[PDB]
């Protein structure tokens, strides 16, 4: 999890399935 | 006519906008890194006593400072990059140079140094957090 | 005006947005600063010389949670990456 | 006229079925307007005529 690392219209949505439950 | 190599030095800051932590790439004359200067559209002029500069095709910036051209009256090394107009400058006891005031040209005089000649180029200069351009990389 | 979204003409840009008080320092020259994006992230007060940050005002995308047609016609509405401050 | 009557015209039906369905996008619209120029200290000499 530490190794691997607002806009004009361009939204991320969330994932659906919590990084806690996967 | 002896000719000196500026190494790094030219620099100017190119407009007001501040930028933090960013690499900003920006096509605008400057002076060439690492190029033969002599030493006694734009210059580096810088002195190592030195009084004023006569430019015309006129205007004599005599130095409080009696700037003169239409005419305008305003208030170790110095560097004074001059553009057509546009006086950048800093003075030190890499070294980027502020634009010291705008002025709403052909030849160059001076009264009381070195001299070194700017050509369009492109150039990657690396702001700090408070907006300092730190280091460039001549890109060509 | 502070933290209401409003039309900003500080002298030179013009934007829509929420203007509220910054830490970041320009330096004496500087007017606008300018963020990753080429975007207005700050201005400084012409008048009184503070950092102003800019921020665009909310957006985002109502959906609708329907049980269905037949079910039910009550319905729920997510407005998603949004604040509950500003839903109304 | 309301949320479940938007959503059944985005898929064109009277019968809109379970699920979650982007419909809309919401915007602050802008409260006031507000312009700041520079402090004008600056003055010249009409009064000296
Ligand atoms: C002349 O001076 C008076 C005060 O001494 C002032 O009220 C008036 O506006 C001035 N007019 C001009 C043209 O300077």
């Amino acid at each position: 999890f530490n190794k691997v690392t607002k806009f004009k219209g361009l939204t991320v949505l969330p994932p659906l399935l919590t990084d806690e439950m996967i | 006519p002896a000719y000196t190599n500026s190494f790094t030095r030219g620099v100017y800051y190119p407009d007001k906008v501040f930028r933090s932590s960013v690499l900003h790439s920006t096509q605008d004359l400057f002076l060439p890194f690492f190029s033969n200067v002599t030493w006694f559209d734009g210059v580096y002029f810088a002195s190592i006593i030195i009084r004023g500069w006569i430019f015309g095709t006129s205007l004599l910036i005599v130095n409080n400072v009696v700037i003169k051209v239409f005419e305008y009256v305003s208030q170790n090394l110095r560097e004074f990059v001059f553009k057509n107009f546009k006086i950048y400058s800093k003075h030190t006891p890499f070294s980027a140079l502020e634009p010291l005031v705008d002025l709403p040209i052909t030849r160059f005089q001076t009264l009381l140094y070195y001299v070194g000649y700017l050509q369009p180029r492109t150039f990657l200069l690396k702001y700090n957090e408070n907006g300092t351009i730190t280091d460039a990389v001549d890109c060509a | 005006v502070k933290n209401k979204c409003v039309n900003f003409n500080f002298n030179g840009l013009k934007g829509t947005g929420v203007l509220t008080e910054s830490n970041k320092k320009f330096l004496p020259f500087q007017q606008f600063g300018r963020d990753i994006a080429d975007t207005t992230d700050a201005v400084r007060d012409p008048q009184t010389l503070e950092i102003l940050d800019i921020t665009p005002c909310s957006f985002g995308g109502v959906s609708v949670i329907t049980p269905g047609t037949n079910t039910s016609n009550q319905v729920a509405v997510l407005y998603q990456g949004v604040n509950c401050t500003e839903v109304p | 006229l309301d949320p479940l009557s938007e959503t059944k015209c985005t898929l064109k039906s009277f019968t809109v079925e379970k699920g979650i369905y982007q419909t809309s996008n919401f915007r602050v619209q802008p409260t006031e307007s507000i312009v700041r120029f520079p402090n004008i200290t600056n003055l010249c000499p009409f009064d000296e005529v």
